[PDB]
């Protein structure tokens, strides 16, 4: 009620947006960070916290993807390679602005 | 990829025991470390407060390019002067004044003006939909092909003999 | 890019530094005297790129957007364009629904005819 | 501007080409009288759009040039507006990056 | 030369608002990692009902496209399958997975009580006849 | 500006361009055609209530 | 003959209606889905500190731009030390 607006909201908008995206999540899920059942249930019950208003300083992004990986056993056991996850995150983060790079490359030649 | 204890304690519940849902912030808030600053300043002043690189000719970009060329020429002249008369100690002070110009340079040449034109392009966005509607017009033309099927009905009359 | 955020001072300083380096390699240090192909190619490429970039920047500045596209004007224009696009989409959807209903009726008649033909044999 | 080499010159050239960018006739588009702010104090209508898209007016679409240099609002025509001999498929007139 | 670009002001971060603000997933990103990690989802939505209706229409079409139903003078239009006939002897079964279809699996439905439960050899021969497609 | 206006624009995203090859300077390619008939056929090929 | 003609006509009409339904779904996803101006403004105001969601000059798909704010501020920062 009263404490929820100052404790949950302070740990929700800055939780699932920017920081711990799949760039370095392959080494953080194989060793064990949220593989617990209670933590997974809490993350699933709090999946609506990836707002864009705080998409710069968060705790751990991709809540739905993490839930799907925990359900399909794709986080702790599979996809533990750092290279694939890093390449995926690099192609996922700078993808919406690749249009400018492509336009500049086409205008150069 | 981490274990947030506060969010887990506030989210791990079955029933009405859990707290309210995580909503978005439309006003000032104290969400953790982020200040949640609203209405970020984007459009700065040109002639009110600092130097204006845009003349009254309504061409801000051309005037800014001319000002950049003049600044390069003045830098070359100042370098020539320092090579010819190196006793000037206040020249670096002018660099501090450049900071004021740097304010204007905050919207100088790279990635901020076209967004304004994008506003007009917003309307063109719906025009793009109209272009799709143009393709949808072909579907209406497909209704004319139904008349061809009606001819098949006539073909059903001629094939009966 | 026809935009204006942070390129003017950087481009001007880079052009000044490139011109200074070219003048130095041409007059101070090089095979002018004693009191190759790579440096010459780099200098020619830098000069051509600087000239083309200055010309393109001037052209884009002359062809950049004017003071048009204000806040309320763009808001009203986008609202009207959205209303027009929604009306066009509604008309197209009604036409497509009529066509799909006609196709479904034709398919139902064909299925009834086929069932009658199979039952008659 | 203190220490410059071949790698430094190449980096400066690449930065300049990234930041700033046989006839090569530059279409000197003059400030059009039909605008919105200091133009005709009128909203965007069909007249201004048709004048900026068909005539040589850089209002919304862009001032078209000769030699079939069609510069509309989103026309990526293969013109030669650059200062080089490469008449490649240039970006749109808006070039919203 | 430096502070004009390093300490400048970035854009409004339109990329994140265009990619992630639509939905809390990776729409504007590579879907290959999620496909190689996570499998498909249940397609048994109302889309499955639409696909079943489309399959029933395709079957109604193939009924006229294939040979006559004069075989045993008994048949039915199976929703998403191939119901052969009735009366026990020519008992219908489930035969599922343009593009005309073919019977995949059969089932014989006519002494002791427990008659039989293995159609293995008969099912394999039915599959071979279907793959022959003569 | 501000990355978004207070209006209802119509701009459809083409998310078929899933990055599968590491190309030069990005330049992704949209490959999935998303054909309704083909999608329905592919769905009924595997999800058509095989059991019942 | 009538059945074959009707079947061909129905196949053509079904292809047209499927294309129309795909276009309508795309238009609905384009119109009903939009970005928030205040959210983007807040992301720009809170992202202008580090290289988290800011678009660099040489930012192509797979460039050095990443989603995290910094290496020490995220892996060894409060999430790794205070939150583990």
């Amino acid at each position: 009620d009263d404490a929820g607006n100052r404790l949950r909201f302070q740990l929700e908008l800055e939780f699932v947006q920017c920081l711990a995206n799949p760039n370095y999540l392959n080494f953080l899920a194989q060793r064990g960070y949220f593989k617990d059942k209670a933590f997974v249930n809490y993350l699933k019950y709090l999946l609506y916290w990836k707002e864009p208003e705080y998409a710069k300083y968060l705790k751990y992004p991709q809540c739905l993807h993490m839930l799907e990986l925990l359900q399909y056993e794709h986080f702790r056991k599979e996809l533990v390679n750092a290279q694939c996850a890093k390449f995926i995150d690099e192609q996922q983060i700078l993808h919406w602005q690749h249009y400018s790079r492509k336009r500049v490359r086409l205008q150069q030649a | 990829m981490q274990y947030i204890k506060e969010y887990t304690d506030e989210n791990i519940q079955e029933g009405l025991a859990p707290k309210p849902p995580p909503p978005i912030k439309d006003s000032y808030m104290m969400f953790g470390n982020q200040f949640q600053c609203d209405d970020l300043i984007i459009r700065p002043l040109e002639s009110q407060g600092i130097e204006r690189l845009h003349p009254m000719q309504f061409d801000h970009k051309k005037e800014l390019r001319k000002l950049n060329m003049s600044i390069l020429i003045n830098f070359l002249d100042l370098l020539d002067i320092l090579i010819r008369s190196p006793g000037s100690i206040k020249r670096e002070e002018k660099l501090e004044d450049l900071k004021l110009l740097f304010v204007h340079v905050h919207h100088l040449i790279n990635e901020y003006r076209p967004h304004q034109a994008r506003e007009t392009l917003r309307v063109m966005m719906e025009v793009q939909k109209r272009q799709r509607l143009e393709t949808a017009e072909r579907f209406q033309k497909h209704l004319e092909r139904v008349i061809e099927m009606i001819q098949n009905c006539l073909a059903s009359l001629p094939d009966d003999l | 890019m026809a935009d204006r955020l942070t390129q003017l001072q950087d481009a001007v300083n880079s052009l000044a530094d490139q011109f200074c380096n070219a003048i130095g390699v041409l007059q101070q240090c090089g095979p002018p005297a004693s009191f190759a192909n790579p440096t010459e190619e780099y200098a020619q490429l830098f000069a051509a790129l600087i000239a083309r970039t200055a010309k393109d920047i001037d052209v884009l500045i002359d062809s950049l957007p004017s003071e048009e596209s204000t806040a309320a004007l763009q808001a009203a224009s986008l609202y009207k364009l959205e209303e027009e696009n929604h009306e066009a989409a509604t008309c197209l959807e009604d036409v497509v629904y009529r066509g799909d209903m006609l196709l479904e009726k034709i398919q139902s008649a064909l299925a009834d005819i086929a069932q009658s033909q199979l039952k008659t044999r | 501007l203190s220490r410059n080499e071949i790698i430094q010159s190449y980096l400066s050239r690449q930065s300049s080409l990234l930041s700033s960018s046989a006839r090569q006739p530059h279409v000197l588009l003059p400030l059009p009288t039909p605008t919105d702010l200091p133009g005709l104090t009128r909203e965007v209508t069909q007249d201004d759009l048709d004048r900026i898209q068909a005539q040589q007016w850089p209002g919304v679409n862009g001032c078209e040039d000769t030699q079939g240099n069609w510069y509309d609002w989103t026309q990526c025509i293969s013109l030669d507006p650059h200062g080089d001999d490469g008449r490649l498929n240039i970006l749109p007139y808006v070039c919203l990056d | 030369r430096d502070a004009l670009v390093h300490a400048r002001l970035p854009s409004f971060a339109i990329p994140y608002a265009i990619d992630v603000l639509t939905t809390g997933s990776y729409p504007r990103l590579p879907t290959c990692i999620r496909d190689k990690i996570i499998p498909p989802d249940p397609i048994t939505k109302i889309e499955k009902q639409a696909t079943l209706h489309q399959l029933n229409q395709i079957l109604r079409h193939r009924l006229v496209t294939t040979d006559l139903p004069p075989q045993l003078a008994n048949l039915t239009v199976a929703n998403g399958r191939v119901k052969f006939r009735v009366e026990g002897e020519f008992e219908a079964t489930l035969t599922v997975m343009e593009v005309p279809w073919r019977l995949l699996k059969l089932e014989i439905l006519v002494r002791a009580l427990v008659h039989s439960m293995q159609i293995d050899f008969i099912h394999q021969l039915v599959q071979s006849r279907l793959f022959a497609d003569e | 500006m501000s990355g978004v206006r207070a209006v209802r624009i119509s701009i459809e995203s083409a998310c078929e361009k899933q990055v599968q090859e590491v190309g030069l300077d990005g330049t992704e390619t949209y490959l999935q055609p998303l054909s309704m008939s083909q999608n329905l056929a592919r769905l009924a090929q595997r999800i058509d209530f095989s059991q019942g | 003959q009538l059945q074959k003609q009707l079947k061909e006509a129905e196949q053509i009409l079904a292809t047209a209606v499927y294309q129309a339904k795909e276009k309508l779904k795309s238009i609905e996803k384009a119109r009903k889905g939009a970005i928030s101006s205040e959210e983007i403004i807040k992301y720009a105001h809170r992202i202008s500190a580090s290289n988290a969601v800011c678009a660099p000059l040489t930012w192509v798909p797979g460039d050095p731009r990443r989603p995290y704010p910094t290496d020490l501020e995220m892996r060894s920062g409060l999430l790794g030390q205070m939150n583990n």
